[PDB]
């Protein structure tokens, strides 16, 4: 009846299962495998991914700028899915310095420029090597 | 111009 | 889907944020909030948790009349905080035995279970008292 | 019984800021 009970209880449910290696769906397995590679990358590349992010100073008129110019470096040579894990993760550290530094308005943007960079530059690399669906089984831990 | 240097060295544990 | 791709922007976003301290939306701050409390429970009161779920035996056939028998128990005496997180936690744990058990089909049925008796016998409680904003404050993790 | 008494006892951690 009212849909944020079931949207409640499907999150739930989700984790509890991504918890024990299962999925909701195929598209809870895709975010599962992506957070877990965001936080993978994280780890890993800690150092490096420490010194480029600090390197931005971000504002509301300069915001979309750095956005862009980061993002056409990260794909200058092409598409990976590591170069595209590192995308999210840097999309990621943007909205978390966003917010640390009152600048709240811009999360709602960098997502958006986010979904339009995927859906515009990543999509047609994505669908010609397996899709998310390969990303999964690459780099997911899950059960399958 | 490092962000094109990470993109070429990040590698993922992968399942082999 | 350009609706999927910005879904898991929008997945991995809140994640992320979540992380350190911050929500994308209030229902994602109820969400993580939820998540953390059922881990809660599940460690505290594992060895009583693990016994009365090991007992469950999950059938097709035998599931609705199992949860619903444990539900109508556990809130015999009333609804407070920690009977719904237990509710949530034994709603995920039927989902896990079931797909351990290949009876995958059991999952969405038991979502559907969860939040139509949250929906018709838990709401009114919550809502009386002060809702999921109250539950965030007093169970979440939030920064401030 | 058991699960009427296991939802008597539950307490989790409570952000008390007092």
């Amino acid at each position: 009846m009212s849909q944020s009970n079931r949207e409640l209880v499907v999150d739930f449910l989700s984790y509890k299962l991504s918890q024990k290696g299962y999925s909701w769906s195929q598209m809870a397995a895709v975010k599962q495998a992506l957070r877990e590679a965001g936080d993978e990358f994280e780890l890993r590349y800690r150092r490096a991914f420490s010194d480029l992010t600090s390197q931005l100073h971000i504002t509301p008129g300069t915001a979309y700028q750095s956005f862009e110019q980061v993002v056409n470096e990260l794909f200058r040579d092409g598409v990976n899915w590591g170069r595209i894990v590192a995308f999210f993760s840097f999309g990621g550290a943007l909205c978390v310095e966003s917010v640390d530094k009152e600048m709240q308005v811009l999360v709602s943007r960098i997502a958006a420029w986010m979904a339009t960079y995927l859906n515009d530059h990543l999509e047609p690399w994505i669908q010609e090597n397996g899709g998310w669906d390969t990303f999964v089984e690459l780099y997911g831990n899950n059960a399958a | 111009k490092d962000w094109e240097e990470l993109g070429e060295e990040i590698r993922l544990k992968v399942f082999v």
